[PDB]
This record gives C-alpha cells, structure tokens and sequence, in this order.
RNA sequence: AGGACCGAACCGACUAAUGUUGAAAAAUUAGCGGAUGACUUGUGGCUGGGGGUGAAAGGCCAAUCAAACCGGGAGAUAGCU
RNA sequence: GCUCGCCGGAAGACCAAGGGUUCCUGUCCAACGUUAAUCGGGGCAGGGUGAGUCGACCCCUAAGGCGAGGCCGAAAGGCGUAGUCGAUGGGAAACAGGUUAAUAUUCCUGUACUUGGUGUUACUGCGAAGGGGGGACGGAGAAGGCUAUGUUGGCCGGGCGACGGUUGUCCCGGUUUAAGCGUGUAGGCUGGUUUUCCAGGCAAAUCCGGAAAAUCAAGGCUGAGGCGUGAUGACGAGGCACUACGGUGCUGAAGCAACAAAUGCCCUGCUUCCAGGAAAAGCCUCUAAGCAUCAGGUAACAUCAAAUCGUACCCCAAACCGACACAGGUGGUCAGGUAGAGAAUACCAAGGCGCUUGAGAGAACUCGGGUGAAGGAACUAGGCAAAAUGGUGCCGUAACUUCGGGAGAAGGCACGCUGAUAUGUAGGUGAGGUCCCUCGCGGAUGGAGCUGAAAUCAGUCGAAGAUACCAGCUGGCUGCAACUGUUUAUUAAAAACACAGCACUGUGCAAACACGAAAGUGGACGUAUACGGUGUGACGCCUGCCCGGUGCCGGAAGGUUAAU
C-alpha cells in the first residue's frame, strides 16, 4: 500500500497531441506526464485514487530532453517520464 | 598575424642531394 | 611406432610422427581434468621473462598422481592416454576401491597389467616402493627427492634412474644427465623406465609444428643492433665478441650453477 | 585508413572515468589540479 | 592428407600510370601475392619510456621514436646568428 | 508525372559499435550547402521512442582487475589468500496479422508461453557453503535425410492487343499463412532390470565409482523435417464505393501439386587426425548438521506478481573514425531471376540511386580509352608500359628429380544451332494400384507424371560458336635463398628475418635464466627424450691444420696481495 502524499507527487499534467488524443479515441487509453523516479505501480495507484477509473496496464517511457539554443548560449530541457495509462472497457476521463 | 604552423606532412620530390 | 611422411608438400617432406596405436582415441577421464591457460612466457608483472613462449594449441591440464601414496590397494591400467602437458603417455588405472587416477605410462605396460605402491610391492614395472625396499642396480622413473613430495627426476620420454649404492640412509642414483646424486633412502621411486621413448626420434617437419607446441621463433643476436643484444651491430656479418646471452653473460661453456645448499647432494657431476 | 582514435565508451571510462582516477594516488592528484583549475569536466566520464 | 594447387570474400602491397596547394597528411586505377593457416577478424585484457614489444627494419609504442607525450627544474646554456 | 541511365554478395535490407534528435510535421532561406534553392542532415517551433517474453540490469564464470587479514617494501607503495568484480562465453518464456506523419516480437486483434509468490486440496522424507552427474566445448573430411528458397505445371482472376500474326502448346497477375499444442519420423547414441557387498568421492549417502551374482534381450535417451491442429480465422489478385488526388471505407477468387535445392537444419552428430581442443552457475541427483503427525517437498486447480533502464534515427555512412556533406577506414546478419563451377562475371528483380555548379565549344597540351599501313624490341638502364595468352573435354607431354614432382610442361584436335538415335536417352525422382502387415510418418512390388546430362550420326548459319563479361603467355641458361612464412605503417619485400634440421654450452629443480630493492612471479603445475642461451640453417657429400693471443674449464709447488 502507498501512502496518498506520494500518489499526489506522481501526476504532473496530462500529454495533449494528436497521438495521445487518437489513443483516448481508439484505444480508451490516458497520456500522462509523470514524474522520472514514478514507477508503473505508483502511476496505476494514482490514477486509480485520483480519477476515480479502473486501470488496466500502464506502459511508460522517458523521454530524453532537446539540446536548444537561445542567443547563442547552448542549453537542454529536462528529461521527462510519459504514461499510457489504458482504461478498462467503459471509464472515461 | 600568422596561424600555428602545420607539422610534416608528405612531400612529393626528395631534396636533391649535392655531395 | 616412427613413420616417415610422403613428400606430397614442402612442409611434409621431413615429418617424421610417432604413430602409437595403443592411445585412447576418445575424450579424457573428465574428474582429473583442470584448465592451464597460456602464459606468453609472462610474469605476475605481464614482462616477458622467459621469451619464445605462445600460442599453439589450448590444452587442459591432467591431474598426474606423482606420489602414489595411495599404497596397498592393487590398481588395474584401463587405457594409456595423450597427455599434451608432457612427453610421457599417462595410464588411466582404477584401484580396487573405485577411485581412478592417472600415473606416468612405464614402458612394457598395457591395458589388463596391474601395478601396486607401498613397502610389500612387488618389483615389476609400474609399482611404486621406497628405494630403501628397491635392490641395488635396479632401474626406477619418477623418483622422489624429499620423502613424500612426489616424483621429480626422471618423468619426461624414455628417462630413467639406476640405483647404484646404498649408504645408511642416503642411495646414490645416476640420473640421465650423468650426475651422481644422493637422495633419501625413504624417498619413492616406480620401477622400469618411463614409455614413449621414440619421442625423441619425430621430426616436426616444418615452422608451423613448432608454432603449435607453443614455440615462438628465436632471433639471434647477431642479427639485431647494439642496442638491443651485445652481438648486435656490423656492416655485413660481423662478431668479433665472446658469444653472451642478451643480458651480457658468456653462453659457451661458463657454469652458472651457484647452490651451496644442495651441493652436499651431489657425488658427481655431469662433466 | 584507421585512424587512432576508434571510440569505445566503456574502454574510455576504464581507462580514464571518474573511478579510475580515484584508484590510484596519482589519479586522485589529476583530480585535485583539475578542480584547482577549476574544469567544468573533471572527466571523461560525463 | 596438406604452413598442397587454381580462384572470390578476407588479409596483404610487386609493377606502372595518375595524384603531389591531392578526392586522400600515404590514396585511386589497371595489373599483383597469400587465400585451412607460422591464417584472418570482433570484443575485452596485460606489458610503460633506458622502459615495453620486436619471425630484428633501430621497426612499432595514438599522423611523434637512436629513447613517447604532458607538466615541472626553466628565462638550462648558446665564445653562435 | 512520363521517359532515360546507374547499383543490385549492393550503391538494397536489418543491426552491433559509435553518434545523440540527425527521426516526423509545420514554417523560414540571413549564415551553413563548394552554384541557385521554393529544397536540406541548415534556422525556428511542435510532435515522436509504449515490452513478464527483444536487449540491459540480473544469476554464472574467462583473461584480467581489485583485494579483509597476510607477506614484502625508506615513504609512496608491490604482491597475494579468503573474497569480490570482470563478457567477447553459459543461464526462463511470443508468435502471425493489423495499425502511426513519425514506435512496434513493445500499441491493437487472434492464439501462446515462462518464472516466482500466496492460498486451497491430496499425497509425502525434507534439508548444504558439502559429494556426484550434467552443463562442457578441437581441426579437417564425408554422406544421407531435410527445410529456406526457386522453377514448372495445375488452379483462380483478368487480358484478345497502337504494326503482319495472336481463343491458344497464347499473354499478365495471384496461388500466402506463424509461435504454440499434439504426434514421434530420417538419423545419432547406449544393452536393460533386480539383488548383495565394498580400503574410493575431506563426513555421510538410497547418488556416483567399483565388485559379484541372477534374469530378459528390447528398454531408454536424443532428433531435423513431415503430418494434424492453430486457421469456419487471418492475408489475398482485383472489383464495388468516397477521393481534401495525399489516401480512407467496403467486399473478396484460387490458395494445390510436381521437380530442383543451400554455405541454413538434423549435426554439440558421424568418420578421421594430432597440434589433443574454457570456466562457473542455472539444472538433475545424493545425503550431513538440523527439523519430526511441524517446517519443507511433489502434483493439480485458483489467484497475484514479473520492477527498473534502453527502444526515435543514421549505421560500408553526408549522422561513426578521418578538421569537410572528404573517391579512405568500420564487426555481424539477410542472399531473388537468367547464364555460370561460383558469394566470380554480365544483364535484371525487390529495393535504392544519377554521386549539390551548370551551359556551350569541339584548338594546342594533359589525363583515361579505341583503331592503325609496312616493319616487329630497331625502343630502353631494362620489353617499363602495352600487346598477347586465357574455358572445357580428349590426345600428348622434355631435361632433371629428394620419385611427390617438374606438369596446365611443351604441343595437337574438338566446341554454335537444328533434327534423329530417344514425340526426352542414361541417370535422378517417384503417384495411383496390387500384395504383405509386429497395422504405421511402415516394407516389397509397381513405373503414371516430373526432371534430365553426356555422346554419336545427319543437316544447317556466320569471317569468326570458349563468340560478350570472364579467362595461365610459353620455353632455355644461370646467381642467391631449401621450401610456406616475416620485415623498414608512410621511397627498401630482398639475397635480409624466421624456419624445420644440426651443433656447442648452461641447467639436478627452491633448475639455469628472466621480471622484481623485496615478497613473489614467469621458466613449469614442466624435471635432462626437459628447459635456457648461442651459432649454423631443408636435404646430400662433408666440415681439414692451429690452444701462442683473448675468453672459458680445470689444476696448484711457490711468488705477490684486501679488510683485519
Ligand atoms: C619528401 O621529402 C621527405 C624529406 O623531407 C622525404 O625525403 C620523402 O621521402 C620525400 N618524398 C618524396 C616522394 O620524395
Ligand atoms: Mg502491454
Ligand atoms: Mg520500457
Ligand atoms: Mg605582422
Ligand atoms: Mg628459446
Ligand atoms: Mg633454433
Ligand atoms: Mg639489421
Ligand atoms: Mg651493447
Ligand atoms: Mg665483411
Ligand atoms: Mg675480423
Ligand atoms: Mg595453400
Ligand atoms: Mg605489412
Ligand atoms: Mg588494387
Ligand atoms: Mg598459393
Ligand atoms: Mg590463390
Ligand atoms: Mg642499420
Ligand atoms: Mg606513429
Ligand atoms: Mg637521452
Ligand atoms: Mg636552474
Ligand atoms: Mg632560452
Ligand atoms: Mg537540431
Ligand atoms: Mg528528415
Ligand atoms: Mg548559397
Ligand atoms: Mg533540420
Ligand atoms: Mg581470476
Ligand atoms: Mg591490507
Ligand atoms: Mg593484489
Ligand atoms: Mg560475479
Ligand atoms: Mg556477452
Ligand atoms: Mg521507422
Ligand atoms: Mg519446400
Ligand atoms: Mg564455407
Ligand atoms: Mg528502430
Ligand atoms: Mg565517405
Ligand atoms: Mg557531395
Ligand atoms: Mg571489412
Ligand atoms: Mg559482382
Ligand atoms: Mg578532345
Ligand atoms: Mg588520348
Ligand atoms: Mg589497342
Ligand atoms: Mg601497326
Ligand atoms: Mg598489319
Ligand atoms: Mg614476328
Ligand atoms: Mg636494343
Ligand atoms: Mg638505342
Ligand atoms: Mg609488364
Ligand atoms: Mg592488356
Ligand atoms: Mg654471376
Ligand atoms: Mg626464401
Ligand atoms: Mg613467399
Ligand atoms: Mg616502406
Ligand atoms: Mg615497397
Ligand atoms: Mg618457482
Ligand atoms: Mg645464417
């Protein structure tokens, strides 16, 4: 069992793009930003506590940071961590 | 100015030898 | 037996094999088997201190039984084996008791023969006795130095050790070297000589043979620079100098044995 | 024609990462005038 | 059977022409040698500078070798320009 | 968009390594791009990498590294034991179809599989850091059985031809389907089973090893492929409907056989040879201490878990290593057609490209090629370069020789196409049917169909039949080195180095010797038929005279001579 404080801390903003829409559409499957050290079990727990909706497997991926330049001074963003979190059969989000 | 100089590179005719 | 190869090839003309047909053609006795990988005659330093050593064939070592504590018990020779760690053939024998062992392969001995150690052995080749339990004049291999240490004179092809005299607690054997050494009564010897004595009548043939023995070519000094070996150097072939190993000592004659320790041992030398 | 440098990260951090240098005194001293100098990149191990 | 024979891959480098501010700080083109072996190749490991390694050419040891490279003694010394 | 050309054992496809966003979309053209650029691996923004089964991590070890104590060393440190790390090796499991602008064995659909935890039920000797088995291994060669795969026929759908002919022995296309589960075949290996005892396996052992009976001779292990199921499904040439002309929606025929056939599989096999061919764990089994109607073990069923990190993209290259969008370098995997011995070569398929300045002109001269009257090495240091030879079969083949060679010596003859022998032969393959049958993936007989050289005879076309590409020049005398090898990365490939063989010499093992202030380590888990050093250099015939000098080995009457 995972204390709620950290089910809080895991869920950082829903992913909106054409995929993750199609996936909501097609796949009845939730796109989520989550946080790099979160793991498949701790996103299942959240969604579940946070959203009210049954979970049935959730696949991760991180993704690695662009190097981008602003005014000649080379930079990176930050790694992230995305969530396909797939719904049962009749949840909605 | 002037740029650092190369180091050997290959030379296509031997010095002439006068002995 | 010593068959001379065709001349089909260059590199066949003058192999001369020692075909013995008396060899155990499968696998080996697994339990008695060790890995030995190669050393490159390279030291715990990674220097080259023995050089001309690396390559050639991997090999798996064989756990010889050079002591023959194991006395009192009779041991049948089930097969004579390849050893590629040696000159000698090794016997596989199974004792009496279920344990096997490999042993230096005496010349005479075959599959059926059985051998024997201990202080009521009987003296045929293979058995294993005290020299003190050993008559003078008798012809023994893998004899001891120190008692119970295991056998370390007379273990390569066609070697052997003939008891001379027995003095007190000390017997005088000439080894094959020539040398009259004194070892302790006590220390055991095997009868007969070792086998495989046409080994030393093969003809490797060609470079490669010796590349797959684990020999790397030897450069001679006179062929290098000064710099490198004291022979180095000349315009042409020149010498002019006192041959001397790489390392500056002369090489044709001088004796660099220097133990004190040991000498008491030895009766007579080599000369 | 093969040039000198053939890359291979896992030779380059053996050879000349973080752990390397620490192993040996004299690594530890590479260490220390690197930071004396004040190098943004200790080691090749970034 | 073979350090066997012919010959691609693969490894090499005998000849010629080209190129020589190159396409290339060692190549290209046409021929050329080895091609089951003392063969060749991937990955990793070990050997350190008067030291290594060398089928030995003073060869090779990061485009550097009759003593590597980097920092230091150091503004060596220079009856020379 | 049409045509043209180029690669196609690659200039196609998939990876590792390495790089790290170069990927896809929109937008921009200053700079970057050897030109312009609307384009781009360029700028800017947004998107994109989905795993119990792939890989890493993880368990296990190799070389080697580190190394508690320890041994050693002025200090720093060196070595190494117990250990602990270290892949390039060993160790559980997923396949086909569909889908995105960009991921997919990861998403979806269908159908699977593996390991562990927990619970239930039945039955029960469980238990290791220990013992045994296993894992577990070389080179070469050979043959059979196979599949990938191809070809042809049948089958199905479509076609009837821009110019003579084309309803046929005609043309084009398709003819695909996995893991898993079941079956147990070609082949390979081994004789089972029971009882009794035992100086062995650090102790024990029901396991292994050994010994002694008894009975039965067919039992076990391993194994490609085939076949069945998986699959009433999926895919499917095209056609019917929408086209924002990019691509969605919808339906769906045949889906068989024969022959050929790998370098892949059976095969970690078999045969053979000497140079004699990892380790450890998982796994299987055995008990010890211990635990005794308990824990734990076995089986079935149910439920739960299988985290984390990688996954885009390039990858013989414009993205890696070469300062470049550089004719260079870079390991693995896949391997279609015709001809061919072939992964050579030529032309093609799938697929990918035309190499990021063009346009003219048609001087010398340079480069890379083609051809050449007569002559034919007169060239030149030298036939340098070029020209030439070039295939297969048969015939034929010198000196010399270590009897293997030399040898493809040299040299001569034949070669296409068509018909016949024979509507396609020898050979290969092998259906239906019949018969036997321990009844099956069987055996025997049987030659339907299929495939198919080589040769002979006859005829026939060309100047030429090995027609292209491809593909030895040959012979004679002689120096040197026996030979295959090795070498001056980048002006030297040799007669130099090495080499088998030979000799001398050292070396008795705590070996000599070498690396090391040392401990140690190599030599060697070797032991004089061994090991080091030196010189010589296959083989054959041989290797003479000199010990004064300088080394070395041995002797010792005296003379001299150190510290003390
Ligand atoms: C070029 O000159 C160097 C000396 O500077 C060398 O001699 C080299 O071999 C020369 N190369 C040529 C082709 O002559
Ligand atoms: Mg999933
Ligand atoms: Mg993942
Ligand atoms: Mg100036
Ligand atoms: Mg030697
Ligand atoms: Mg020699
Ligand atoms: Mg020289
Ligand atoms: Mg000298
Ligand atoms: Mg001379
Ligand atoms: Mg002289
Ligand atoms: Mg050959
Ligand atoms: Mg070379
Ligand atoms: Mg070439
Ligand atoms: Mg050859
Ligand atoms: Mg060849
Ligand atoms: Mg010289
Ligand atoms: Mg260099
Ligand atoms: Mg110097
Ligand atoms: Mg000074
Ligand atoms: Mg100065
Ligand atoms: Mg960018
Ligand atoms: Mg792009
Ligand atoms: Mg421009
Ligand atoms: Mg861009
Ligand atoms: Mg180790
Ligand atoms: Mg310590
Ligand atoms: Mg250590
Ligand atoms: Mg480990
Ligand atoms: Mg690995
Ligand atoms: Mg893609
Ligand atoms: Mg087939
Ligand atoms: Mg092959
Ligand atoms: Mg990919
Ligand atoms: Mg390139
Ligand atoms: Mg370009
Ligand atoms: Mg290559
Ligand atoms: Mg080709
Ligand atoms: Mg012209
Ligand atoms: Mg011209
Ligand atoms: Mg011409
Ligand atoms: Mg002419
Ligand atoms: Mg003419
Ligand atoms: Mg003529
Ligand atoms: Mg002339
Ligand atoms: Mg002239
Ligand atoms: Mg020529
Ligand atoms: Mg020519
Ligand atoms: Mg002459
Ligand atoms: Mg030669
Ligand atoms: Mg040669
Ligand atoms: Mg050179
Ligand atoms: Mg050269
Ligand atoms: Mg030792
Ligand atoms: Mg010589």
């Amino acid at each position: 069992m995972i204390r709620e404080e950290r089910l809080l801390k895991v869920l950082r903003a829903p992913h909106v793009s054409e995929k993750a829409s199609t996936a909501m559409e097609k796949s009845n499957t939730i796109v989520l930003k989550v946080a790099k050290d979160a793991t498949k079990a701790e996103i299942k727990a959240a969604v579940q506590k946070l959203f009210e909706v049954e979970v049935e497997v959730v696949n991760t991926l991180v993704v690695k940071g662009k190097v981008k330049r602003h005014g000649q001074r080379i930079g990176r963003r930050s790694d992230w961590k995305k969530a396909y979190v797939t719904l049962k059969e009749g949840q909605n989000l | 100015g002037k740029p650092r100089p190369y180091s050997p590179r290959p030379t296509s005719h031997p010095r002439p030898i006068r002995v | 037996a010593v068959v001379k190869c065709k001349p089909t090839s260059p590199g066949r003309r003058h192999v001369v094999k020692v075909v013995n047909p008396e060899l155990h053609k499968g696998k080996p006795f697994a339990p008695l088997l060790e890995k030995n990988s190669k050393s490159g005659g390279r030291n715990n330093n990674g220097r080259i201190t023995t050089r001309h050593i690396g390559g050639g064939h991997k090999q798996a070592y064989r756990i010889v039984d050079f002591k023959r504590n194991k006395d009192g018990i009779p041991a049948v020779v089930e097969r004579l084996e390849y050893d590629p760690n040696r000159s000698a053939n090794i016997a596989l024998v199974l004792y009496k008791d279920g344990e096997r062992r490999y042993i230096l392969a005496p010349k005479g001995l075959k599959a059926g023969d059985q051998i024997q150690s201990g202080v009521d052995a009987a003296i045929k080749p293979g058995n294993t006795l005290p020299m003190r339990n050993i008559p003078v004049g008798s012809t023994v291999h893998n004899v001891e130095m120190k008692p119970g240490k295991g056998g370390q004179l007379a273990r390569s092809a066609g070697t052997y050790v003939q008891i001379v005299a027995r003095d007190g607690a000390y017997v005088t054997l000439r080894l094959r070297s020539g040398e009259m050494r004194k070892v302790e009564a006590d220390c055991r010897a095997t009868l007969g000589e070792v086998g495989n004595a046409e080994h030393m009548l093969r003809v490797l043939g060609k470079a490669g043979a010796a590349r797959w023995r684990g020999v790397r070519p030897t450069v001679r000094g006179t062929a290098m620079n000064p710099v490198d070996h004291p022979h180095g150097g000349g315009e042409g072939r020149n010498f002019g100098k006192h041959p001397v190993t790489p390392w500056g000592v002369q090489t044709k004659g001088k004796k660099t044995r220097s133990n004190k320790r040991t000498d008491k041992f030895i009766v007579r030398r080599r000369s | 024609m093969k040039r000198t440098f053939q890359p291979s990260v896992l030779k380059r951090n053996r050879s000349h990462g973080f752990r390397a240098r620490m192993a040996t005194k004299n690594g530890r001293q590479v260490l220390a005038r690197r930071r004396a100098k004040g190098r943004a990149r200790l080691t090749v191990s970034k």
